[PDB]
RNA sequence: CUUCACACAUGCUACAAUGGCCGGUACAAAGGGCUGCGAUGCCGCGAGGUUAAGCGAAUCCUUAAAAGCCGGUCUCAGUUCGGAUCGGGGUCUGCAACUCGACCCCGUGAAGUCGGAGUCGCUAGUAAUCGCAGAUCAGCAACGCUGCGGUGAAUACGUUCC
């Protein structure tokens, strides 16, 4: 019972499973079973092939998961990197990119304590 | 050496959502295999900035 | 200004600097101060002296900064590595 | 009575004689053995590989695999001469023909992201390798029953004589490539 | 004035089941409002948009308090915990939101599983915990400050030691 990834995970209920796709969340996952029509309060052992069948199609209708995805979202960082912007330079110096403070934060964006 | 070597190898059938049936003979599953996907219904076998500063403006 | 009921926003003399030029040719460099102002699909190809606070920088427009500030491309501050 | 053998034999044959201009029956090129390893790494580690190569191989094959040796000793890997580091099987006959078409057809379209196999990957006399990454699309094994995840790559040899004439066979056979 | 190999200090949010999420439902005080508060209705998932009753106010708005109570689900997992970081799309204020605003939506889902030496506050409506309001203010305060109420403990033998 694959979508693209596993997306079985041992007895859990169709709503939180379906979080387990890159690109879907609580709501997503929540829109997804009401349109299709599969109740949320149903676990992921108990789902039938013709189920699946109604939930996968409907999920390359409308929204984008695991690998072009993923594809999009480097290709924006990189395309802010190569434009020459100050987002983009902050995103090559590795240092937080949303006007956040670094004097005394941003361990994150840096790793854990270098210790001069 | 065949004696007690390989394992089964016998007729199967493979069936997909699409509806692709075909058989051959796989291993320890018995019959029926079902399958979700193939290659009769797979994809990659059945095929602007200044645009969306427009479309926003 | 950052709400789609009023549009972009560019400096009228930013504007009328750069749209009595590229009716007929590539202008070179336009010293400005406006780094406020977003580029709109009408910079390409042009070239802008943008105020850092200490100095003016060509930034060459080409085709995927038609969204941000003219500022962007002029850092203000330096930082070099403390060591 | 593989289904991929006698498609093969019926309009594979003929359609690469009309596209090279073979003037002998004999030429026309077609796939000898298919050939699987594991390529293990946890030689000198744990020791273990009588499960987690042989037992899953048998699964995708149909047939055992050997256990290969060391042939000498590196010391940057800890391997020492003579001690089991992969494992391989040679799929010859209706076998690798069966096999052949139960990867191209369900096996190789599950791959998670796939889009398709390079078209370059051939080594310059018409012979093709590609390789995997786990117990997946071979719906043989079940990851319930399986330990850590470990790859493989597949060699066909072919009786071809240039990469084009390969590539040319493995496409009439049903290799997606891109 | 917002920099950032680091260091210190004061806080907030957590590391979960005395909990998270969903549904229903009860109970405050103290304050603010004409360059203002916007009830109602309509549009929007939402931030919000538009019309506009009333109100310089014990009469109008602010005004839905939240913990609480009942039911359902999750079943101990780096998780339906946590919500940093980052990608996309927006709202509003403002001449102007890049440096350098807040907020909303979709996705992303990091460290963290109770914290070494050490150290702090508190003796009762106190500590602990939960919301609300004001000043500054175009916007930025639901992590600061000044206040307001809700629920509501455990201990004190005693003066040897600091
Ligand atoms: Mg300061
Ligand atoms: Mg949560
Ligand atoms: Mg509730
Ligand atoms: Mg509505
Ligand atoms: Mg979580
Ligand atoms: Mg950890
Ligand atoms: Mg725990
Ligand atoms: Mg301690
Ligand atoms: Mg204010
Ligand atoms: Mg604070
Ligand atoms: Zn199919």
């Amino acid at each position: 019972a694959r979508l693209v990834g596993v997306d079985l995970p041992r007895d859990k209920r169709m709503e939180v499973a379906l979080t387990y796709i890159f690109g879907i969340g609580r709501t997503r996952s929540n829109e997804i079973l009401a349109a299709t029509g599969i109740d949320r309060d149903l676990r992921t052992r108990d789902l039938t092939e013709e189920q699946l069948i109604h939930l996968r199609d409907y999920i390359e209708a409308n929204l984008k998961v695991e690998g072009d995805l993923r594809r999009e979202v480097q290709a924006d960082i990189r395309r802010k990197i190569e434009i020459g912007c100050y987002q983009g330079l902050r995103h090559r110096r590795g240092m937080p990119v949303r006007g956040q403070r670094t004097k005394t934060n941003a361990r994150t964006r840096k790793g854990p304590k270098r210790t001069i | 050496m065949k004696s007690d070597i390989h394992p089964a190898y016998e007729e199967t059938t493979v069936v997909c959502g699409c509806g692709n049936t075909f058989q051959t003979r796989s291993t320890k599953p018995g019959g029926r295999i079902v399958v979700e996907v193939c290659s009769q219904c797979h994809p990659f076998y059945t095929g602007g900035r200044v645009a969306r500063f427009e479309k926003r403006y | 200004p950052r709400s789609l009921k009023k549009g972009p926003f560019v400096d009228e003399h930013l504007l009328k600097k750069v749209d009595v030029q590229n009716e007929k040719n590539t202008k070179q460099v336009i010293k400005t101060w406006s780094r406020r102002s977003t580029i709109i699909p009408d910079f390409i190809g042009h070239t802008f002296a943008v105020h850092d606070g200490r100095k003016h920088v060509p930034v060459f427009v080409t085709e995927s900064m038609v969204g941000h500030k003219l500022g962007e491309f002029a850092p203000t501050r330096t930082f070099k590595g403390h060591i | 009575q593989p289904r991929l053998k006698e498609r093969y034999r019926s309009e594979i044959r003929d359609a690469l004689r009309k596209q090279f201009g073979y003037g002998n029956v004999m030429q026309i090129p077609t796939v000898t053995k298919v050939v699987v390893n594991m390529g293990v790494g946890e030689a000198a580690r744990d020791a273990k590989l009588i499960n987690g190569a042989v037992n899953d191989l048998a699964l995708i094959t149909g047939q055992k695999p050997e256990v290969r040796r060391a042939r000498k000793s590196i010391a940057q890997f800890k391997l020492r001469e003579g001690m089991p580091v992969g494992v391989r099987v040679t799929l010859r006959g209706d076998r690798m023909w069966e096999f052949l078409d139960r990867l191209t057809s369900i096996a190789l379209p599950r791959i998670r992201d796939f889009r398709g196999l390079s078209p370059k990957q051939f080594d310059g006399v018409g012979n093709y390798t590609f390789g995997l990454a786990e117990q997946a699309v071979f719906h043989e094994v079940d990851v319930d029953k399986i330990d850590r995840v470990r790859g493989m790559d597949i060699n066909v040899v072919t009786s071809a004589a240039t990469d084009d004439e390969g590539r040319a066979l493995l496409r009439a056979l049903g290799f997606p490539f891109k």
